[PDB]
């Protein structure tokens, strides 16, 4: 009872960014800001509509972001960024606790050559507005029109009327 | 048993059901009538002698099984939909099984044999609270699911209560175990009415109770639990025969008494939703109930048996262990039939 | 290791049958053993890695060592064993025969129902958080410090009136 | 039965909505009896401890009496209330749906024949 | 799933079945409650960590506290019994019907 | 995979070891007992209850799971001092 | 599936006794069969041989009853042509009950089952035709 | 219920999950929760046998959500019939199916 669509293989096919884990562990903070707009009105997008086939259009754009910013990061301060993760995966959990003496030398690098500042702590964690140009859906859920409430009896209460209506038992 | 073990076993007995009915929740319920289960066993095993333990084994394994049943069916429920409450769309086989286990675990019939031996190896003041604040909870659970039953087995249930228990009574001399099965008859009637009209059923678990509270407190007077044991109460005592002859009548539910009531309008329902036929197997077999109690009012009042000498002895002596609330339940189940509109 | 669930669930059948064929208990409080430990297995299978855990601590550790305690100081095996063990073994290896040829039965009537034998391995676990934290029974089972307080404090009151129940009854 | 219908403000004894009724003048025989009640259960309790009837225990005899009535008074409040309102709810039903209660106007004898059924 | 939930309430109808009929012992049928239970929270845990739900899950923690405590007390009683008659049978209780 | 391995190659071992030991040369009751299980019972199960403070304490309702431990352990031992004084720890017959 | 005792009343009282015959022995071992289950559960005998031989012999009592009824009952609906009257149910009743007292070898039981099982039968039928439905369901 | 002392007090001690989609602790959400928050807003406002009528077409697709009977019986199918393809010779399972692919 009734079909289903979707999109197709030949489409929405964008070129991944294929990047390991490590490194996206590590360069996350930065590209928490650089970035920001995009992935913010993604999420919104997809908490909106519950429809992943409605919110594509916002992944492509999501992934060119991400790929112009690794692309800056390969163009400046390449091998601090290398050595950084290559110190990182070495762990097993991958803290940010056995590489801070790797670290801030990466972060001055960028900075002198690029106006970024690693974010605060407790900088992310905080619910930001996103000005969007598209509209909010109701019934996002497509349900249906809910049944109409019981007629309710109304009327002032007086009295019952001859007694109880029970047997010779009057009063 | 001191005192502190007292307390907390009459606490636990008298949370159990509390917590039973004002729970929507079936895990709550089942919790409660664990609770009952286990504070209580105690107050029957105090003496420690074989029959109390014998008793209390059987009671223990029987309310053991209907409750892990009631924990089947929960479960069952929660698999199926989601919700730990019953709703209109459960496979009625687990209702079925609900019912079963309830049954078991209150004392209706065929699932009956083991009520008559505890409460002829228990004293009076436990058999008492067995038979009248045991059997609440696992009726509240059913006042909250009665639309969806299966009156078939239901009405089969309640009027094999009826016959079984009368047809024990007739013989039964040990006044435990006739109570026992007067028990197990209005039980039957009240089930027998459940799925119709539930007030109803609590109407005639209260006559039952202030019918009965009352009877068991003549008893623990003098330990007299046996009808040569009690036909001297007019040597004794002769002041609560004309009392009892008339509680017991109650009991019978004869129509100028109150214990008739609950018949009568509880027919009236069964004649509104046409179940006539059982309606008159049980107005017709509730007789036996009525002869079993006549023929205690026979050896107590009606007429004098031989005393024994020594009550004379005892004459000369007092007892002021009737507390009021005795004539108070008495009288306000056999003289307050004109107030069965208030009532309803 | 996709039959897995299906042998664990098989074991604990036989487990519980072994203990409705009522055998001598020292050889049923083994077939109990065994249930147990096969069922902790299959909640770990699931996930329910705290609950497992908590069974092998409590169930075994606490409840049938006692009962195994109990029985020792006040039972006695009488010779009851008219090969009566010898017997019962037959007769649970005719019920299992009986059960294997049942569900062979069964799995023609009904195919999507009652058991998918073809897809077996399918259907155990449906839905999961991939990108989740906290996300495991240790927080439902944490749930009664927080909500579902009536959970701890009635489990409370029921070993605190267990005792002096236990202590009140044994005099 | 009629406990989900529309607020039933839960555990209240007698609702503000129940001020709008006639309470009971006090002579009425409901009470009196529930008085009656009282005097005769005094009397057995008397009568079961072996004391002097009806003229011992003057006080008991009034406590009881006078607790008898404190509670019929408001017991037949609420019952009052609730009558009413089941007639109050089924007039209601009746104003809202008229089709499922044809008003049939019988017809006279003369129209209708009552068949003969002698001696 | 389905299959094993099939077979856990089989083995809660044998435990049934084990408890309902007897061999001459108590202990025996205080086993099998004690399987049935078992597979009772095997159950409820396995529904609870199938529909990722939570805060259902103190359920099974409590019913089987209070499986422990049930037992426990029915094995104090089997122990009474014991010391009283001279062993657990089951054909010594043969009072109470009189 | 790995814990069956481990499993298996222990069992293995040990078995080894049984079949090389075997093939090379060639009652009234105590009630303190009953007792004592009963409290190591009561016990487990308070622990059943306990541990998940770990996860417990990460929430926001200090307030309430600091409370419910202190109750806990307090009315537990509060039944332990009653077991006590009503004479369950002294093995004197 | 429940034909086997729906099939009873497809034809009115009358042919198809046959039929009629082979359902009133099926009640017959149905009943027998659970009356001696309960009295083998309970108040059991020495050996399997004589719990099994009283588990025959009311098998076979409430069978060859069933069969006596039901043929009674098809055969005075073929002769004494008003069906539908109970009278029918009635002496087929009787003559159950009075095979009942020839089994039992006892007069006074012959002569009670014939009256109260008769009564029941012809009550039964008045059930069937004026629609008194049992194990009714609530509509007040 | 029985006896509201709960709802009259005004306060909930267990009726706080008694379904699947109350408030989880850290907000990970159920498997049908969407489906049960329909339900219940159709059972709401009315009592029992309108919904028992009313409601069945929010309440088996709530059903199949959990348990997923026909889901089941369609892959099954499916399967079957793909077996008895690659049996009888006509069926080549491509690689994406077969033990291989280029994911992401
Ligand atoms: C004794 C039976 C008492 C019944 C009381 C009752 O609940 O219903 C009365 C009420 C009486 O009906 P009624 O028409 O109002 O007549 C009463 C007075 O005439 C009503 O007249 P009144 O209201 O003016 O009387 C007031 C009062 C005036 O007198 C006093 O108050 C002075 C007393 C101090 O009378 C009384 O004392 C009483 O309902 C009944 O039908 C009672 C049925 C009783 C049948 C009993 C059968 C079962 C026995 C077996």
């Amino acid at each position: 009872p009734g079909i289903v669509e979707l999109p197709t293989l030949e489409e929405l096919k964008v070129e991944e960014v294929k990047v390991s884990s490590a490194v996206l562990k590590a360069a996350a903070h930065h590209y928490g800001a650089q970035c920001d707009k995009t992935n913010k009105e993604f999420m919104l997008c997809r908490w909106e509509e519950k429809d992943p086939r409605r919110c594509l259009k916002e992944g492509k754009l999501v992934n060119g972001c991400a790929l112009n910013f690794f692309r800056q990061i390969k163009s400046h301060c390449a091998e601090p960024f290398t050595e950084y993760w290559t110190c990182l995966d070495y762990s097993n959990m991958q803290l940010f606790r056995h590489c801070r003496q790797q670290q801030a030398k990466f972060d001055q690098c960028v900075l002198d050559k690029l106006g970024w500042v690693r974010p605060d702590l407790g900088q992310l964690s905080k619910v930001t507005k996103v000005k969007t140009d598209r509209p909010l859906p109701e019934n996002p859920y497509h349900s249906r029109a809910r049944p109409e409430p019981n007629p309710v009896i109304e009327g002032d209460l007086k009295p019952a009327k001859h007694g109880t209506r029970f047997f010779f038992w009057t009063v | 048993m001191n005192p502190i073990t007292l307390a907390i076993i009459y606490f636990t007995i008298f949370l159990g059901p509390v917590i039973t009915m004002s729970s929507t929740n079936l895990m709550l319920m089942w919790v409660g009538l664990e609770f009952s289960l286990l504070a209580i066993i105690p107050m029957l095993i105090n003496k420690k002698n074989p029959r109390s333990t014998e008793a209390a084994t059987k009671y223990f394994v029987t309310q053991a099984t209907a409750s892990m049943i009631i924990l089947l069916a929960i479960v069952l429920n929660y698999k199926q939909l989601g919700t730990w409450m019953f709703q209109q769309q459960t496979n009625g086989l687990i209702l079925n099984m609900t019912l079963m286990a309830l049954s078991m675990k209150l004392g209706l019939a065929p699932f009956h044999f083991w009520l008559p031996e505890v409460t002829q190896g228990i004293p009076l003041h436990m058999g008492l609270i067995l038979l009248t604040w045991q059997k609440i909870a696992p009726l509240s659970i059913l006042i909250q699911i009665y639309p969806l039953l299966n009156s078939t087995i239901i009405l089969m249930l309640a009027i094999t209560s009826i016959f079984m228990g009368a047809w024990g009574g007739l013989n039964q001399t040990q006044m435990r175990k006739i109570m026992a099965y007067s028990s197990i008859a209005h039980m039957g009637w009240m089930l027998a009415i459940l799925p119709y009209n539930p007030s109803l059923t609590l109407l005639n678990l209260m006559i039952y109770i202030i019918l009965t509270a009352p009877m068991f407190m003549a008893l623990m007077l003098n330990n007299s639990m046996t009808i040569n044991s009690i036909s001297l109460l007019w040597n004794k005592t002769p002041a609560m025969l004309t009392m009892i002859s008339l509680m017991l009548l109650s009991l019978g539910g004869l129509p100028p008494l109150t214990g008739f009531l609950p018949k009568w309008i509880i027919i009236t329902e069964l004649m509104k939703n046409n179940c006539l036929i059982m309606a008159t197997l049980m107005a017709m077999m509730a007789l036996l109930n009525l002869f079993f109690y006549t023929r205690l009012i026979y050896s107590t009042s009606l007429t004098m048996f031989p005393t024994n000498n020594n009550s004379k002895m005892m004459t000369h002596q007092t007892k002021t262990k009737p507390n009021l609330m005795f004539s108070t339940l008495a009288i306000m189940s056999t003289m307050t039939l004109p107030l069965a509109p208030q009532l309803i | 290791m996709n039959n897995y669930i299906f042998v664990l669930s098989s074991l604990f059948l036989v487990g519980c049958l072994g203990l409705a064929l009522k055998p001598s208990l020292i050889y049923g409080g083994l077939g109990l053993i065994v249930s147990g430990f096969v069922g902790c297995l299959m909640v770990l299978g699931f996930g329910g890695s705290f609950l497992g855990l908590m069974v092998f601590l409590i169930y075994l550790g606490g409840m049938l060592v006692v009962f195994g305690y109990t029985t020792a100081m006040a039972t006695e095996e009488y010779p009851e064993t008219w090969g009566s063990n010898w017997l019962i073994l037959g007769f649970l290896v005719l019920g299992v025969i009986m059960e294997v040829f049942l569900i062979c039965v069964l799995n023609y009537y009904d195919e999507v129902g009652v058991i998918n034998l073809d897809g077996l391995g399918d259907w155990l676990m449906y839905e999961v958080d991939d990108v989740g934290v906290m996300l495991e029974g240790g927080i439902g089972v944490a749930a009664m410090y927080s909500c579902a307080t009536w959970m701890m404090v009635v489990a409370g009151w029921s070993l605190f009136a267990g005792i002096f129940i236990i202590i009140e009854i044994t005099r | 039965m009629m406990n989900g219908r529309p607020g039933h403000e839960p555990l209240k004894f007698l609702p503000d909505e129940a001020r709008s009724l006639p309470p009971p003048k006090l002579n009425d025989p409901r009470l009196v009896y529930m008085g009656l009640l009282g005097y005769c259960t005094g009397l057995m309790d008397n009568m079961l401890r072996m004391r002097p009837v009806m003229r011992a225990g003057l006080h008991r005899q009034l406590l009881f009496v006078t607790s008898f009535v404190f509670a019929g008074y408001f017991y037949l409040k609420r019952q009052n209330y609730l009558y009413a309102v089941k007639d109050h709810d089924m007039f209601g039903y009746i104003k809202l749906h008229p089709e499922d209660f044809p008003e049939k106007e019988k017809k006279t004898y003369a129209e209708i024949l009552e068949p003969f059924h002698p001696v | 799933m389905p299959s094993t939930f099939f077979n856990l309430t089989m083995a809660f109808s044998l435990s049934l079945l084990g408890t309902l009929m007897f061999r001459s012992h108590l202990m025996s049928t205080l086993l099998c409650l004690e399987g049935m239970v078992l597979s009772l929270f095997i159950m409820t845990s396995v529904t609870s960590l199938n529909s990722n739900s939570m805060s259902s899950m103190p359920i099974p923690i409590t019913i089987l506290v209070f499986a422990a405590c049930e037992a426990a007390v029915g094995l104090a009683l089997l122990v009474k019994v014991s010391n009283t008659y001279g062993t657990d049978y089951v054909q010594n209780l043969n009072l109470l019907q009189c | 995979m790995n814990l069956y391995t481990v499993i298996f190659i222990n069992i293995l071992l040990s078995l080894t070891l049984i079949l090389v030991a075997f093939w090379l040369p060639q009652l009234p009751f105590s009630m303190k007992f009953f007792l004592v299980a009963i409290t190591f019972l009561l016990f487990d199960l308070e622990i059943a209850l306990l541990l998940p403070l770990p996860w417990a304490i990460q929430t926001i309702k200090t307030s309430t799971m600091m409370i419910m431990a202190f109750i806990l352990v307090t009315i537990l031992s509060l039944g332990l001092a009653y077991e006590w004084t009503q004479k369950g720890l002294e093995w004197t017959e | 599936v429940k034909r086997f005792f729906e099939s009873y009343h497809e034809v009115p009282d009358g042919t198809q006794c046959h039929r009629k015959t082979y359902i009133t022995t099926a009640l017959g071992g149905i009943c027998g069969i659970i009356g001696s289950a309960y009295s083998v559960s309970l108040n059991p005998a020495d050996s399997t041989l004589e719990a099994v031989a009283r588990v025959g012999r009311y098998t076979f009592t409430a069978a060859a009853i069933g069969a006596m009824f039901g043929l009674t009952t098809c055969v005075s609906a073929q002769v004494r042509e008003k069906p539908d009257d109970p009278l029918n149910y009635f002496i087929g009743g009787c003559a159950g009950g009075l095979t009942l007292g020839a089994r039992t070898h006892s007069y006074g039981t012959a002569a009670m089952g014939c009256v109260y099982m008769g009564t029941a039968a012809a009550l039964f039928k008045i059930g069937k035709l004026e629609g008194w439905e049992l194990f009714p369901t609530p509509k007040v | 219920p029985f006896l509201d002392i709960q709802k009259k007090l005004g306060i909930s001690l267990d009726r706080h999950f008694m379904f699947l989609s109350a408030e989880q602790p850290y907000k990970n959400a159920a498997r049908c929760h969407a489906f049960e928050k329909e339900w219940i807003e159709c059972a709401h406002g009315i009592g029992g046998t309108r919904a028992k009528k009313e409601c069945k077409i929010e309440f088996d697709d709530f059903e199949e959500c959990l348990l997923r009977y026909k889901t089941m019986r369609r892959m099954h199918d499916i399967k079957k019939q793909r077996e008895k393809l690659m049996k009888e010779g006509k069926y080549t399972p491509p690689p994406h199916h077969s033990g291989r692919e280029e994911p992401r």
